[PDB]
């Protein structure tokens, strides 16, 4: 099966990504996501996500690309109100998301 | 979700055709779709796409000055109108779907496209 799997990108001087369960239960608009559809990566950031998480979301799914997928899949940028039909297909209908914590 | 084309068939050189998907389904927003097309005995080869929005369109050489890419966002339905066609554009023709990219037309690459129609066939005579 391809894999699929989500990381929650939250942080400031430190920024973690922390894996967390597929689903929008686990997401917020202040921290940035990424869907690994395994062919397919999708890093979301929420309307309140700082850079350092924006910055972070970006090595993570160019390391989980290049480096465990021999550079051969696609990373797609969405924020919120742009999200692609994959993602949606995977999660559901986007619900509100509460705000992020410190 | 769901594609189904309609409208090949049998054409004079020349010609003219129509060709229109539906999707169907469970959709949840906008998708990138475009339209591949496998002649006899080869491999599938991009023609044409169009963004979520159809506010962008994106043609291969050999469609350039021939075809218009369309869709109808109320409708769910995306058109391929083919002038001029000639022989060689003799082929089942396939609408599919790029339902990861978030922005912009489609690529021309075959296996960005994770959503296929059933495909339409397409001759073009000589007569």
């Amino acid at each position: 099966v391809v894999v699929q799997r989500l990381f929650q990108v939250k942080g400031r001087r430190v920024v973690r990504a922390t894996e967390v369960p597929v689903s929008w239960e686990s997401f917020n608009n202040g921290n940035c996501f990424i869907l690994d559809l395994g062919n397919n990566i999708h890093q979301w950031c929420g309307s309140n996500s700082n850079r350092y998480e924006r910055l972070k979301a970006t090595q993570v799914s160019k390391g989980i690309r290049d480096n465990e997928r021999s550079g051969r899949a696609r990373v797609h940028v969405s924020e919120e109100g742009t999200e692609p039909e994959a993602m949606l297909q995977v999660l559901g209908p986007k619900p509100a998301l509460p705000a992020g914590t410190e | 979700v769901q594609l189904q084309e309609s409208g090949g068939g049998l054409v004079q050189a020349g010609g003219s055709l129509r060709l229109s998907c539906a999707a169907s389904g469970r959709t949840f927003s906008s998708f990138v779709m475009g339209w591949f097309r496998q002649a006899p005995g080869k491999e599938r080869e991009f023609v044409a796409s169009i963004s979520r929005s159809g506010s962008v369109t994106r043609y291969a050489d050999s469609a350039k000055g021939r075809f218009t890419i369309s869709k109808d966002n109320a409708k769910n339905t995306v058109s391929l109108q083919m002038d001029n066609l000639n022989p060689d554009d003799t082929a089942v023709y396939y609408c599919a779907a790029d339902l990861h990219r978030p922005y912009g037309p489609g690529s021309q690459r075959t296996d960005d496209y994770d959503t296929w129609g059933q495909g339409t066939q397409v001759t073009v005579s000589s007569l």
